[PDB]
């Protein structure tokens, strides 16, 4: 009887990787806003 | 002079008694209680 109770959203590593992707998106937003400010003028 | 009841059949008894033919076949088995209960517990919080 080799088994275990499955893992709910207790995964701090998985959610942390997703949140790191979110922060990368934030940085991309910053850089594209800077680039839009450059392309306007 | 006779024993009419749910009496089993096995050689231990069959040494000293005479048995008729069987009048209801059967076996042995196990009984255990049945339980319903769900597992709701801080439903918003358990995966949280």
């Amino acid at each position: 009887e080799k088994n275990e109770v499955m893992s709910s959203q207790l995964d701090i590593d998985n959610m942390a990787g997703v949140f790191y992707m979110l922060g990368a998106a934030m940085a991309l937003s910053l850089i594209t806003f800077i680039c839009e400010h450059l392309f306007y003028w | 002079d006779m024993i009419v009841a749910p009496l089993t059949i096995n050689n231990e008894r069959a040494q000293y008694i005479e048995f008729s033919k069987p009048f209801k076949y059967q076996g042995l088995t196990i009984l255990v209680k049945k339980e319903i209960p769900r597992s709701t517990l801080d439903s918003f919080m358990q995966p949280f």
